[PDB]
């Protein structure tokens, strides 16, 4: 992108926090902001110099300096968990505008809670339509966030992954799934196969063998 | 009041053609400046074109990705907005906003032309672009066993795979078993085909005893499918 944000910041249910916008433009212009939850149209936050729209909390302001652009929210909410973009100019002097990579958000409000991991081997059923699918489940986990990885025998896999965002559970608590595809041969010419799911700097790991 | 409508958005193959639509109400529609952004499915907001008014005499740009295979133009007799799309891609999915755009210049120490913000948004309009046909999903069983087992309780579920389009609404027990159910969200393979799964966590005890089927419901292709989930037999 030309303007950088960061993927991801945390911050604890009730403190501050400041995301930043990065770009060359910047040094020359003034940035914009905009909240965005799922299934919900954006939100101007925050704009120019010191503007801020009337609706939005006073907790959200803006700052500038040099080519950096930055959102604070002082006082996080339950409600604030959600998908932060910044926009202006691509170069400076342009009449093109632009948005960062977006930066997801999470209120901390909970426990951390170890992710629950099952891991299916392709169904009797599937194998005979010439298919085959690892099915990794991933739940009961808090904060929302997880690393898959999967591996045949020791080596890492590459291709045939496919893996879900997190989402909400009844209990407020975090899901995923990753899913590993293979071919019947490939599934039956190795030993084993695991799927590893790091959180919170933590790995637990589930292996399914073909011998069954 | 501000309100803003996007609509015209559907599915359509790769090189064809596609006009959305966004009808603006509660401002003064013939000064304002508009914008269209479009969401990518699970990546960020990225900007398309913008559309001023007649001091700058309805000049339009687009971003570079787009430029020469997209036209915004306006009504504004009507309070129309339109996107007109021309040799679609895939990457050109998946879903379009309408803005009302403001103009911001520091005279002190701001650097023309200014900045371009973004005060009003509409609820948006979904395009789907692929090549792909209707077809209804291969419903396969996530057996229970013990790998599947822990702390007295159970994790079965039932593989969506392969559909097109989007939705399928998938229940377990015609919707008497809620307690513990999860379905989750699709995933896009390469092929252009969706792939979901709907997993349940129940008592080890009851695995003996309780019939569990899920319900899965695919509308674009009429299909429903019963299909019961029972441990396998090692045999």
């Amino acid at each position: 992108y030309e303007l950088t944000q960061e993927t991801g910041v945390s911050v604890a249910l009730g403190r501050t926090v400041t995301i930043t916008c990065r770009g060359d433009s910047l040094r020359s212009h003034y940035a914009s902001w905009y909240q965005k939850k799922p299934g919900q149209a954006p939100i101007l936050l925050f704009y120019g110099k010191n503007n801020r729209p009337s609706g939005v909390p006073d907790r959200f302001s803006g700052s500038a300096s040099g080519n950096r652009a930055s959102l604070t929210i002082s006082g996080a909410q339950a409600e604030d968990d959600a998908e932060y973009y910044c926009s202006s100019r691509d170069k400076s002097g342009s009449r093109l505008s632009v948005f960062g990579g977006g930066t997801k958000l999470t209120v901390l409000s909970q426990p951390k809670a170890a992710p629950s991991v099952t891991l299916f081997p392709p169904s009797s059923e599937e194998l005979q339509a010439n298919k085959a699918t690892l099915v990794c489940l991933i739940s009961d986990f808090y904060p929302g966030a997880v690393t898959v990885a999967w591996k045949a025998d020791s080596s890492p896999v590459k291709a045939g992954v496919e893996t879900t965002t997190p989402s909400k559970q009844s209990n407020n608590k975090y899901a995923a799934s990753s899913y590993l595809s293979l071919t019947p041969e490939q599934w039956k010419s190795h030993r084993s196969y695991s799927c590893q799911v790091t959180h919170e700097g933590s790995t637990v790991e589930k292996t399914v063998a073909p011998t069954e | 009041e501000v309100q803003l409508v996007e609509s015209g958005g559907g599915l359509v193959k790769p090189g064809g053609s596609l006009r959305l639509s966004c009808s603006a109400s509660g401002f003064d529609f013939d000064n304002a400046w508009m914008t269209w952004v479009r969401q990518p499915p699970g990546k960020g907001l990225e900007w398309v074109g913008r559309i001023t008014g007649p001091g700058e005499g309805w000049s339009v740009d687009y971003a570079a990705p787009v430029e020469g295979r997209f036209t915004i133009s306006r009504l504004n007799s009507i309070n129309f907005l339109y996107l007109e799309m021309n040799n679609l891609r895939m990457e050109d999915s998946g879903l379009y906003f309408c803005a009302r755009t403001g103009k911001y210049y520091d005279f002190w120490s701001g650097y023309p032309p200014g900045e371009e913000y973004f005060q009003d948004w509409g609820r948006g309009t979904l395009v789907t672009v692929s090549s792909a046909s209707t077809k209804g999903p291969s419903v396969f069983p996530l057996a229970p066993s013990s790998k599947s087992t822990s702390g007295g309780t159970a994790a079965l579920g039932c593989l969506v795979k392969d559909y097109f389009p989007e939705p399928v609404t998938v229940s377990w027990n015609s919707g008497a078993l809620t307690s513990g159910v999860h379905t989750f969200p699709a995933v896009l393979q390469s092929s252009g085909l969706y792939s979901l799964s709907s997993v349940v966590t129940v008592p080890s005890s009851s695995l003996g005893t309780q019939t569990y089927i899920c319900n899965v419901n695919h509308k674009p292709s009429n299909t429903k499918v019963d299909k019961r989930v029972e441990p396998k037999s090692c045999d």
